[PDB]
């Protein structure tokens, strides 16, 4: 029965998966992903598409200021009540990264979007070229909880070169 | 979205959540790419909801578009806590639509959970010919009789930009 609270504190990437496929009784699915700078307009990545992701991204994505990161996920049948997202980004015991959205009711059948709108942390270059340096040791675990409950666990990997 | 939430800063809980409803096809999800500077393009019915979550030097800006479909209003009520501005929008040129959306608007400001909240009206879509005026849906609606909180009705085009920024500085005050 993982909550909440014995995420939020964590200083490192989630050792494993931390449940089974079968647990997702809501069939939540996630659809897409988008990277856009906010300064530019560009779309720096999107995808439209089991739990598990490499990305391939550049340096680039270290320097950015103004971030917009879409989710795009569809609901089954049944009602989601208090649905809640957290998502953390560590590299090698350090947190980069949180991200913690309280959702609340998903509509049956729904498709829906959430774009989180952040200013990029200012990363040291000793910090950013350690992270370029070394591909997928930048890892990203994505919690979701139905009424303090989770139901599903994504998880990836990021290269910067 | 962004100078929108400096514009705003100063809000004491360091949060606002903004609420866009109004009935399908009046323009909500384009009024909410417009403000957040994204291509208005690939635009389709809500079935859901849309959310952009602004955050900066621990302020949030949470606006949150709910689709408008009948089969999706029924749903309306599951996102009305904790709002503190609603945004109703209304296609000013689908007149045989105008007691639809009044009978709407009707309902949300006596909903519990919307008290005294303030409501900016969007009459959207003016850069149609056959749109009505502002003051023509203000009059139509009765927004006059509106007692229990501030309100305003902003002429605009979320197609073209023009009367947003407008309506958002509004917003802005009133918070
Ligand atoms: N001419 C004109 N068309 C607009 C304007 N705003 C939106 N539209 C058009 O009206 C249609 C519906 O817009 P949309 O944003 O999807 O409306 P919505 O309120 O989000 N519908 P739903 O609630 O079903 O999602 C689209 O074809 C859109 O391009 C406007 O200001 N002027
Ligand atoms: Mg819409």
């Amino acid at each position: 029965p993982i909550g909440p609270e014995d995420v939020l504190g964590l200083q490192r990437i989630t050792g494993d998966y931390l449940c089974s496929p079968e647990e997702n009784i809501y069939k939540i699915d996630f659809v897409r992903f988008k990277i856009r700078d906010m300064d530019s307009g560009t779309v720096l990545f999107e995808i439209k598409k089991g739990r598990f992701v490499r990305y391939q991204f550049t340096p680039a994505f270290l320097r950015l200021r103004q971030v917009g990161a879409t989710v795009e996920f569809t609901v089954g049948d049944k009602p989601v009540n208090n649905f809640r997202m957290i998502e953390r980004h560590y590299f090698r015991n350090q947190l980069l990264k949180s991200f913690d959205f309280h959702f609340g009711f998903c509509i049956p059948s729904s498709k829906n979007t959430c774009e989180h709108i952040y200013d990029f942390p200012p990363l040291s270059e000793e910090l950013i070229s350690e992270m370029i340096r070394h591909p997928y040791e930048t890892q990203s675990d994505s919690f979701y909880f139905v009424d303090d409950r989770l139901v599903m666990h994504n998880k990836a990997d990021y290269s910067y070169s | 979205l962004l100078s929108i939430l400096r514009k705003l800063k100063s809000a004491p809980d360091q949060e606002v959540r903004i609420l866009l409803l109004g009935l399908d096809n009046a323009g909500k999800t384009t009024l909410l790419k417009q403000l957040a500077s994204e291509d208005i393009s690939h635009i389709t019915p809500t079935q859901g909801f849309n959310i952009k979550s602004v955050q900066s030097q621990g302020f949030k800006l949470n606006v949150w578009d709910i689709g408008g479909q009948r089969k999706i209003r029924p749903y309306w009520r599951s996102y009305f806590e904790n709002t503190d501005i609603l945004i109703y929008v209304i296609d000013s040129a689908d007149r045989k639509r105008f007691e639809e959306t009044g009978q709407e608007l009707t309902e949300l400001l006596e909903e519990e959970k919307l008290s005294c909240v303030p409501v900016l009206i969007f009459a959207n879509k003016q850069d149609l010919l056959t749109a009505a005026p502002a003051s023509e849906i203000a009059e139509g609606l009765n927004l006059h009789t509106i007692r229990d909180r501030v309100w305003q009705i902003q002429s605009c085009s979320a197609l073209t930009g023009e009367g947003v920024q407008d309506g958002m500085n509004w917003v802005c005050k009133n918070v």
